[PDB]
Parts: C-alpha cells; sequence; structure tokens
C-alpha cells in the first residue's frame, strides 16, 4: 500500500458511484496514484508558499496550486475575517462498524445577514527604521531582542545558532 | 488552399463583416490540426487494443472524442458508445446517508 | 559510486575524440582552482570602463581561467578634473580656477589634429564659463576645426612654440599629482602627458612623477582585514503577511514592495514628497499623498520587483503572465512585456540596464530586452521550475537557480548552458555571485550557504550557521568578501568568505569568552541544534520580524528590510 | 595553483585551425543536382528532398542536429574534441589538373548532450542523478575559457565620466519624455 | 477523521509543520472528485472493452491536459534551440534603459 | 567632568560627547509608531468635536 487508504476512503467513493465490489489492487493502484496527486499539488503549494514569503500553508497557496496543474477551482474554504487559521474542522463522529465524520452546519436567515455590520480594517502600511547594528553589535534599543530569551522562544533550528562579535 | 476554405465556412460576411486568416495563423492552426490528429489516434489505438482486438475500429474514436473533448459527432458506432448509467449510489452509501440525516435531525 | 563515473567519463572523452595528454591536461585544468586577479574589481589605476559600442555582448575570444595572468577619449578625462575641481570652495579653489584654462586649450588644440566633431562637442561643451575671464580668445578659436585651420590662428599656432608657463605652489603640484595617479586608466595619464609635454610648471618632471608613483606604491593596505557592517532595518508595520519580497534602490530613496492584492506601494525613505512636481504646480492638492505612491497595473500577485541602476525605472514580474516597466517619475506604467505562461517569480536587470533575466514557474529563465516585447533567449535545461536568477556583474552570463537542488550558469549569446553546480539539498532560493567574479555563493531552503568556483565547478566549502529555514536575501560587500544573508529566521548573518580557502585574509595575530561556548550549551539536544562554521562571525536578530532584502550600500552599510509580521 | 600553462581552443576557427593535416569526419559532395553523404574511406545518393533541405539549415549554423547523436556512436566515425569536420566537395566549380573543397566544423549543443544521455539509457539503465553528476563533469572539463573578469561599473563613478553617456529622463514643457526604439 | 489526522501524517512526512485547518479538507475533497471521475471514466471503459489496467486508461485519458507533464526538458532544449537561433540584436550603448516605439507601450491609449 | 576627562586624556596618550565607540548614527526619517495611535483618536474626538455629524 502507500498511506492514504487501502479501501477506507476511495472505496465509499467507489460505492458512491454505485460500484459494488472491486478488487484490491484495483483500488491500491489507484489510491497510489490519487495521493501521487496529492503530492503533486502539495510541492506546487509549497513553492507558491516560499515565493509569496511566508511560513504557513495557507488555503490560497494550495489554491494557486490548482490553477497552475489546471485542477477545477474548490470554492468555499475563504469566508469573512480571514484570520490566520479560521478554526472550522468541527467534524462530528457517526458510529457503524466503522468511523464516518460528516462536517455538521448551522443554517442561518438571510436577514441576519444583512443586518449584520461590517468589521474593523487595520490603518494603511507605513514602515520605521531603526539601527540593527553600528558596528557589529546590537545597541539594545526598544527596537532590538534581548539574545537571551531567543533561547526560550524558538529552537535552534527555527533561530539558527546564536555567535556575536 | 483547404483552411481559407475552413475560415470561409466559419466566417462569412453575413451582412456584418468578413473575416480573414493570416500565413503565421495557417502554420499556427497546422500545427495545432498536426498535433491533434496524433493525439487523437494514439489515445484510440490504446482503446481498440484494451478491447482486445487488432483492427482500429470507429467505435474508439468516437469514443475517445466523446467523452474527453465532446465534440459529439452523430451517429457513425454512436448507439454502442452511448452507455446508460444512471449513476445512482449502492446501499451502504444510502445507509451512511440516512446515519448522516438522522444525526442532521437529532442534532436539532 | 564515483570512480566508475570518472571510468564513464575517461570513456567519454575517449570516445568523443580526446587525445589521452589531451585528456589528462583537460583532467588537470579541470581539478587546480582559479588562480586570484590582481584587478579583481577592477580597480581605477589599471582597469577600464566597459565599451560603449551598441553590439551584444559575447564571452568569446576569451582563454580559459585556469592560466595564471589577466581610445579614452578626452572629453570624459577632461570632466573628471573639472568636476574634481568643481567639487571645492576649499582653501584651493581659485588655483584650480588659474590652472583649468591652459589644459583645456591644449586639449582642444591636441584633439583638433585628431577627431574634429569630437572637438566641436569639447569646445562647446566648456564653452561659457570662462567667457568672462579669457576675453574673445575663446572667439578667436571659433574658426579652428582642420589641421590647417591651427595655421590661420596665430596664438594656436605660437601655442605648440610657446609653452604655456603657470607657477604652481608645491601642495597644489602634489595634490594634482596624487590625484592623477590614483586614477591612470580613465584619462589621469592622457592629462599627465599633456601637462609633462605642452605645459611650463614653475616652482625635470618626470622624476617627479616616479617618485609620486614610488611614494604612492609605499604605503598601501595587501592584505585586507575584516569588518563588521552597520545594518539599518526598514521594518513594515500594517501588512497582514500580504507583502511579498521588497527592494529599495540605489542611493536608497524609493522603496518597493509588491502586495498580495496587486498593488506597488512606493515609499520615499527620506519622507520626501515623491509627487514630482515640475514647479509649474497646477492643482489637486486636495487629494492624499502620505509620502507614498500605490502602482496598479497588475491582475495578480506580485511575487518579485527589481530597480535599474539608472534608478528611474521599476520592474514588476508577477503571477499574472507579464512583467511590466514603470516609470518612478511620474508613476504610471510603460510597457507590459509577454513571453511566459506561467508566474513570473524573480526579474533582474543587468549590471549595465542593458537587458533583464526572468525567471518562472515553466522551468525556464528567458532573457529579454527593455526595447523587445517578446524575449530573446530560453534558458532551458533545468527540471524543477527556477526560483532565482542574477548576472555576472559584467553582464555575459545569467546564473539561475532551481528547486531540483541545483544552479546553473548559463551563455547569454548561445543560450546553452556553461556549468552546472551540484552539492546542494534544497530548493535555491538566492543566488549572488562576487565583485570578483571567480566565486558564485548561493543559499538554500536548508538554511545552508555554499561557494563555488566558477572555473572547477566544485565546492570550495559552505556556510552552516542558518536555521533549517529559508535564506531569502544575500549580498556581497563592495571592496572585497563579507557575505551578509538576511534569511527567514528573523536573523541578518556575516560571513567570512576566506577562511578556509587558499586565501586567508589577514588574520588578526592574538582570544575570547562567549566562543565555542554557546554552541556548546546545547540544552536543546546535540542532534537537535544546529553548528555554525568557523566563518560566521555575528549575527543580528530583529525581533519578531523576518528581513526580505539586504542590500548593501556604497560606504560599509548594509541595508536589511522586512515586514512586522503579527 | 596551477602547475602547468595550458592551451586549450574554444572557437570554431581556431580549433579548425588546429585540426587542418588531419583526417576529416564526414565527406559531402555537391554533384549536379544531386548530393552524396559518405564516409572517409552502399553510401546513398539523395534527390532534392526536405531532410536535407533542413540539415543544410543545420550547416550555415555550425552545430551538429540533436538526431544524429546515437548513429554516429554507432558509425565508428572520428570525433575531434566533440566537434566532427564536415569536408564539402562542390564539383561543380572544379578545376582541372580535383572539386572545390571547404571545410567547416559543427558544434555540440545541450540537446547533443541530452540526446547522448538518451542513447546512454538505452544499455546503461541509471538514474537521474547519474546522469546530472556526468554533466556536470563534461560541463567542467569540456568548458574551458570563460570571460569571467569585471569592468568598472559606470554608475557609481558617475563624477568622473561625461555627462551625456547616460540616458535619463527629461521634463520637457507640460510632459516628459524617454528614449524609445 | 482519519484522512485528516493521515494528511497531518503526509504533511509532516514531508516537513510541512505550520498550515491552516481547511488545508486537508481542500486536499480531501480534491481526493474525492479526482477519484469519482476516474472510477466513472473507467466504469465506461470498462463497459466498452473492474481493473488495474482500466484505471490506467481513465487516468492517462486525463493526465493529458490538466497535471504537470511528465520529462518536458527536451521539448523544452528543442524550443530553446529554436529560439536560440537568431543572434541578439543591437543594443543601445548611451547607458540607460531604452523603451519599444511608442504605439507598441502602454501611452497611446484612451479611455 | 573634571576629573574623568583628566582619565581619559591621560588612557588615549598611549552626557559625555567623544567616547567613540559608544555612538549611534542619525537617521534622516524615521516612521511613525506612536503618535498616529494619538492622532488617530484625537481626531476621532475631533469628529466627536464637530457636534454630531457621522
Amino acid at each position: 500500500y502507500t498511506i492514504w487508504s487501502p479501501q477506507d476512503t476511495v472505496k465509499d467513493v467507489a460505492e458512491s458511484l454505485g460500484l459494488e465490489n472491486i478488487n484490491d489492487d484495483v483500488l491500491k493502484a489507484l489510491a497510489m496514484d490519487v495521493e501521487y496527486r496529492i503530492l503533486e499539488i502539495i510541492e506546487q503549494a509549497v513553492k507558491f508558499k516560499r515565493h509569496s514569503k511566508r511560513d504557513v500553508l495557507t488555503t490560497d497557496d494550495v489554491s494557486k496550486a490548482l490553477r497552475v496543474l489546471n485542477v477545477e477551482p474548490l470554492y468555499g474554504y475563504y469566508d469573512g475575517s480571514e484570520v490566520n487559521k479560521a478554526v472550522s474542522f468541527s467534524k462530528v463522529n457517526t458510529s457503524g462498524g466503522q468511523s464516518v465524520y460528516y462536517l455538521d452546519e448551522e443554517e442561518v436567515d438571510f436577514d441576519r445577514l444583512i443586518n449584520e455590520p461590517l468589521p474593523q480594517v487595520p490603518r494603511l502600511p507605513t514602515f520605521t527604521t531603526h539601527w540593527l547594528a553600528v558596528e557589529g553589535v546590537q545597541p539594545a534599543i526598544i527596537q532590538n531582542p534581548n539574545l537571551n530569551d531567543i533561547r526560550v522562544s524558538q529552537p535552534p533550528f527555527i533561530r539558527g545558532a546564536i555567535v556575536t562579535a | 488552399r483547404k483552411l481559407r476554405e475552413l475560415v470561409k465556412t466559419v466566417g462569412i460576411d453575413e451582412g456584418d463583416g468578413e473575416t480573414v486568416i493570416d500565413g503565421d495563423v495557417e502554420e499556427l492552426l497546422l500545427d495545432l490540426a498536426d498535433d491533434f490528429v496524433t493525439n487523437v489516434t494514439a489515445f484510440s489505438c490504446r482503446l481498440a487494443k484494451h478491447r482486445k482486438s487488432d483492427n482500429l475500429e470507429a467505435r474508439d474514436i468516437q469514443l475517445h472524442l466523446e467523452r474527453n473533448w465532446n465534440i459529439r459527432i452523430p451517429g457513425y458506432s454512436a448507439d454502442e458508445i452511448r452507455s446508460t448509467r444512471k449513476w445512482n449510489p449502492s446501499q451502504n452509501y444510502n445507509q451512511k446517508l440516512q446515519s448522516i440525516t438522522s444525526d442532521k435531525v437529532a442534532a436539532a | 559510486s564515483a570512480s566508475d563515473l570518472n571510468r564513464i567519463v575517461l570513456e567519454y572523452l575517449n570516445k568523443k575524440g580526446y587525445h589521452r595528454t589531451e585528456a589528462m591536461l583537460r583532467a588537470e585544468s579541470g581539478r587546480t582552482l582559479t588562480p586570484q586577479n590582481k584587478q579583481s574589481p577592477a580597480n581605477t589605476k589599471t582597469g577600464k570602463f566597459p565599451e560603449q559600442s551598441s553590439i551584444p555582448p559575447n564571452p568569446g575570444k576569451t582563454a580559459k581561467p585556469i592560466s595564471n595572468p589577466t581610445p579614452e577619449n578626452y572629453i570624459r578625462a577632461y570632466s573628471m578634473l573639472k568636476n574634481w575641481v568643481d567639487s571645492s570652495l576649499e582653501i584651493y579653489k581659485p588655483e584650480l580656477s588659474y590652472i583649468m584654462y591652459p589644459i583645456f586649450i591644449y586639449l582642444f588644440l591636441n584633439l583638433v589634429a585628431k577627431n574634429p566633431v569630437y572637438a566641436r562637442r569639447f569646445f562647446d561643451r566648456f564653452s561659457p564659463d570662462f567667457k568672462d575671464f579669457h576675453g574673445s580668445e575663446i572667439n578667436r578659436l571659433f574658426s579652428v576645426n582642420s589641421i590647417d585651420h591651427i595655421k590661420e590662428n596665430e596664438v594656436a599656432s605660437a601655442f605648440q612654440s610657446h609653452k604655456y608657463r603657470i607657477t604652481m605652489s608645491k601642495t597644489t603640484l602634489n595634490l594634482l599629482l596624487y590625484f592623477l595617479n590614483e586614477n591612470e586608466s580613465i584619462g589621469g595619464s592622457l592629462i599627465i602627458s599633456v601637462i609633462n609635454q605642452h605645459l611650463d610648471p614653475n616652482i625635470d618632471l618626470k622624476l617627479e612623477i616616479q617618485k609620486v608613483k614610488e611614494s604612492r606604491d609605499a604605503i598601501k593596505l595587501d592584505n585586507l582585514q575584516l569588518a563588521l557592517p552597520s545594518v539599518c532595518m526598514y521594518t513594515f508595520q500594517n501588512t497582514n503577511k500580504d507583502m511579498s519580497c521588497l527592494d529599495f534602490s540605489d542611493d536608497c530613496r524609493i522603496a518597493a514592495a509588491g502586495f498580495q492584492d496587486s498593488y506597488i506601494k512606493i515609499w520615499s525613505l527620506d519622507g520626501s514628497s515623491l509627487n514630482n512636481p515640475n514647479i509649474a504646480l497646477n492643482n489637486n492638492d486636495k487629494d492624499e499623498d502620505p509620502t507614498c505612491k500605490t502602482l496598479v497595473g497588475h491582475s495578480g500577485t506580485v511575487y518579485s520587483t527589481s530597480f535599474s541602476p539608472d534608478n528611474k525605472y521599476l520592474l514588476s514580474g508577477s503571477e499574472d503572465k507579464t512583467v511590466r516597466l514603470w516609470s518612478m517619475d511620474t508613476h504610471t506604467a510603460l510597457v507590459s512585456y509577454k513571453g511566459h505562461n506561467h508566474p513570473v517569480w524573480d526579474v533582474s536587470f543587468s549590471p549595465l540596464g542593458h537587458y533583464f533575466a526572468t525567471a518562472s514557474h515553466d522551468q525556464t529563465a528567458r532573457l529579454w530586452s527593455c526595447d523587445h516585447i517578446y524575449p530573446l533567449r530560453i534558458f532551458a535545461g533545468h527540471l524543477n521550475d527556477v526560483d532565482c536568477v542574477s548576472f555576472h556583474p559584467n553582464g555575459c552570463y545569467v546564473f539561475t537557480g532551481s528547486s531540483d537542488k541545483t544552479c546553473r550558469m548559463w551563455d547569454v549569446s548561445t543560450g546553452d548552458s556553461v556549468r552546472l553546480f551540484l552539492g546542494h539539498t534544497a530548493p535555491v532560493i538566492s543566488i549572488a555571485v562576487c565583485p570578483d567574479g571567480r566565486w558564485l555563493s548561493t543559499g538554500s531552503e536548508d538554511g545552508i550557504i555554499n561557494v563555488w568556483d566558477i572555473g572547477t565547478g566544485k565546492r570550495l566549502k559552505q556556510m552552516r550557521g542558518h536555521g533549517k529555514n529559508a535564506i531569502y536575501s544575500l549580498s556581497y560587500s563592495k571592496e572585497g568578501n563579507v557575505l551578509i544573508s538576511g534569511g527567514a529566521d528573523h536573523t541578518v548573518r556575516v560571513w567570512d568568505l576566506k577562511k578556509a580557502t587558499t586565501e586567508p585574509s589577514a588574520e588578526p595575530d592574538e582570544g575570547d569568552v562567549t566562543a565555542s561556548i554557546n554552541q556548546d550549551i546545547k540544552e536543546y539536544g546535540r542532534r537537535r541544534t544546529v553548528i555554525p562554521t568557523s566563518d560566521l562571525v555575528a549575527s543580528f536578530y530583529t525581533k519578531k520580524t523576518p528581513v526580505f532584502k539586504v542590500k548593501f550600500s556604497r560606504s560599509n552599510l548594509a541595508l536589511a528590510g522586512g515586514a512586522f509580521r503579527p | 595553483r596551477p602547475k602547468r600553462l595550458y592551451n586549450f581552443v574554444e572557437d570554431a576557427d581556431s580549433i579548425l585551425k588546429k585540426y587542418e593535416q588531419y583526417l576529416h569526419s564526414f565527406e559531402f559532395h555537391i554533384y549536379e543536382n544531386n548530393y552524396k553523404i559518405c564516409a572517409p574511406a552502399g553510401l546513398i545518393l539523395t534527390k532534392n528532398n526536405e531532410t536535407l533541405k533542413e540539415f543544410l539549415e543545420y550547416v550555415a549554423r555550425g552545430r551538429i542536429p540533436d538526431a544524429i547523436m546515437e548513429v554516429l556512436r554507432d558509425c565508428n566515425i572520428q570525433f575531434y574534441e566533440g566537434n566532427l569536420i564536415l569536408q564539402v566537395y562542390d564539383h561543380t566549380n572544379t578545376v582541372d589538373v580535383r572539386p572545390r573543397v571547404y571545410r567547416t566544423l559543427l558544434k555540440p549543443n545541450d540537446l547533443t548532450t541530452y540526446y547522448d544521455m538518451m542513447s546512454y539509457a538505452d544499455n546503461a539503465r541509471f538514474s537521474d542523478s547519474i546522469y546530472q553528476q556526468f554533466e556536470s563533469e563534461i560541463l567542467t572539463l569540456t568548458k574551458r575559457n570563460l570571460s569571467l573578469s569585471v569592468p568598472l561599473n559606470p554608475y557609481e563613478h558617475r563624477d568622473m565620466l561625461e555627462e551625456t553617456a547616460f540616458s535619463e529622463p527629461h521634463w520637457d514643457s507640460e510632459k516628459k519624455s524617454f528614449i524609445h526604439e | 477523521p482519519r484522512d485528516v489526522r493521515l494528511l497531518h501524517l503526509l504533511l509532516a512526512s514531508q516537513s510541512i509543520h505550520q498550515y491552516e485547518d481547511q488545508v486537508p479538507l481542500q486536499l480531501m475533497d480534491f481526493a474525492h472528485r479526482y477519484t469519482q471521475g476516474v472510477l466513472k471514466d473507467a466504469l465506461v471503459y470498462n463497459d466498452y472493452a473492474l481493473g488495474v489496467e482500466d484505471i490506467r486508461l481513465a487516468i492517462a485519458a486525463r493526465t493529458q491536459y490538466q497535471f504537470k507533464p511528465t520529462a518536458p526538458k527536451e521539448l523544452m532544449l528543442q524550443l530553446a534551440a529554436e529560439r536560440n537561433k537568431k543572434a541578439l540584436p543591437q543594443v543601445m550603448g548611451t547607458w540607460g534603459v531604452r523603451l519599444p516605439p511608442e504605439k507598441y507601450c502602454l501611452t497611446a491609449k484612451e479611455w | 567632568t573634571a576629573k574623568v576627562r583628566a582619565e581619559i586624556c591621560l588612557k588615549r596618550t598611549e552626557l559625555q560627547e567623544y567616547d567613540i565607540s559608544n555612538a549611534i548614527p542619525d537617521i534622516v526619517y524615521e516612521g511613525v509608531n506612536t503618535k498616529t495611535l494619538d492622532k488617530m483618536e484625537d481626531a476621532s474626538v475631533d469628529r466627536m468635536l464637530q457636534n454630531g455629524i457621522n
């Protein structure tokens, strides 16, 4: 196999068509190719993430690996108050011999969507400059770090080796 | 000189103007057609081999142009190509939809 | 499996037609390092400008890097001295105001004998400044345009016989000689020859210039020592993670930042007007100018942006499949450049501003020109897409790094790859070649910089101080080799390029406490920590803003730039 | 530090001048209204066709066509530092006592290296990184003669230079004007 | 869900430790549509002549127009060689940036 | 300052404004980071000051 699904995901789409019983070689090769296509989306997604100068993989980083790979667009993954990780993975289990998760969603009226006030908008961008170093040492203004709380904040694979002049 | 006849039957005057073609566009569209021919018959040969035969019949080409490009040529062998499944789900799938609808009504 | 590769190489040379002695000598040429060129950035004594001959570049008529060693018209050679004496209202001003006339007269009289139209340029270029000081003599010198015209003007014919006398002090004569010795090949030697052969200085002259050159040779700096730079950091505040890579201009007056919502934002870094008012000043103070202009011509997200060395034009590459050109003095778009079918990721001008190279998702780099709408060369041969692009500082090779853990050097004329550099383990994201030109440096997304030499093509050494993360930008010291790397781990690091090589670069003669104990704490674990190379010397952290850009200015001051992230 | 002084040629004329007084690689003949491509020693003779009218576009541009690489390896001809020497005989302008002999050189491309690797892939069965390392080693050993030396940059030494060696925009009456074409 | 945390392990297997929440949801809703289309076209190709070569025909039918093409380096090398026949044009020698002719620039246009 | 300057001039032959190493230069323009907040607050109070018009 590989790590996508032996039958537990691909076969529940095979039954969604109507196809009753198919061999496990079909599901093995089919799920291998499906998660190869998933990795093929993921690699263009991390390329767009790197060239967008970011560290998370947002939903608009995989939605631009779709237009590049000509995939029909997955609409409906961007809503109001677009924050980083707008938490929406409330998927609800349903019992049986196996597990089924169905992503419950609450219906809403229209007149509480038109009579709803507008959010806050921040300021337009500005800049602010200071001295990071004057001769190779850091002048320890409020805008500089402390170089001892850099230990207790980040591990040395996302902050690198601390050496000073 | 055939492509000028093809643009002639596409672009006629018809009381609103005639559109003509230029030579670089003719070389471009002739290369497009030249690659289209091989791209149709190379998958049609795979379909005719998938049908466990040796001849290249017209049902392979009509199936390959119906499913993928949807050109929809009228009947050459287009009664065997037209396969009619209803795409209704299985009995496990409607069971799981009953479970999902039961949880969606038991939540309220 | 490398000895089998050596055998495959030897059989390839044997079947592709290299004699045994010839293949042995090409192997020995391939193994040895590129030696030192002492005129490495072309120092202004023995170095020349590039020719402006209206032809495109060509890397031919050129010997190998393995072998050991390595007309100038009168108007620029006079304008050098003119601006040098014009930049001073000091105590030595009117003596230069005295001596500026006969050098101009003798250059004009020595240039009418060779090129008449250059002489007609040279006379009327510097005419109306001392007409009130020297009378109608320049009106008498209107009618000289040929060799036989010199025999008409009796004072011009007398200027060959009558050597022009000038009584000059010792400090002014030594100032002029030590100014015109410090840059010979601009035209200082051409001024010195006219001074020696046509003037009469009151106080032999060849022995004086010999003493000048010998005393100037007696005190220089042979082997340079390192210097730690001062970094000025530009932190952008209200960008809600929608600011891509930015760039600063040269003179550092304009900053350009590409947004995820298809704008280019233009900041005056001095707080200036940035409205270019052009004293007429018609109307429209009713608008709001926050010393910042927005440029709306793209329909996709701007992923790169590059400034011309002229600094009057901007080049923005987007994810809509165009590269657009903007005028930095009327704030509009000028030209759209359509040659890609995938998003554009790295645009970069030439050194001389002639023609720009482009990187895109379609695994090919493209060479352009600012007057042609469509490309000129296609650089194909990478396995994955091209991330970064950069020229050699002469504008004659192209360097492209790509996401298949490699980079390439391309001939700009024939188009085909000349070098392929292997050894990385991650997408190469920023590349930069030293002002010497013999060494290439690049950084990957594994936090490892490494340097190769372009002659051998193999690795001199690497650099292992950044976190296991991206190295966004890269910059070089102007004179010498000190690498400044601004990456994604919020640090700007400083690297000595000349530690483990055959060039040690003048280490100090005589200890520390903080050295070799900072990464000997290792609280997180030995295998879960980074261990820096002996090349890393300093690292300035930025406190929760990452650095998109490092730009080393001319005077040992680098600038970093990035966005305040939360 | 280099050990000797090396003399390597990476032009067309210099490689040809080095490799005169040597036996040629091809042997092409221009007869009247028909041609012949033989070996230096059943060799075919062609009518005016379109494969030859595209091969002739690869000898006025002195490069080997990408198609021939494997079969050159099959036909045991002599290469000369990756190049092969086409000796053309124009029999229409012969002299009496021998036809008009030309001796041109054809140069390898990136396509010729790629097709040589694709034809190496028949009986070798290597991976991709072996082809990467092989191409890097051969691009090292066969591409000498690099112009890596930097001149003065004219944009920093602006004060010691003529004023109209640069072209910036200027402001005219109520508009401004760039330089075009 | 089992495939949300399996996608967590897949993303972490390729060193992707920061992402949003709806990204495995988007990957699952891609994989559902892709497998459903592939199995529907394979049911058509099995009614024509299930098995693995049927799946191969159904995923070779749609490889040809959407995802990243395979070994495109030799076609790009041929195309580059067709573009790199032409020698480079004559450049300006006045050390600046030269524009195209005025009709080929975005200035002589009207709304 | 009569005690510290004697020690400094005796040290060189081997508040304050001639300690050479510990000096930071000045920038031609730095951006606003705090003044614009109170500027927006008393501008909002000014929009309250204009007799109740939104």
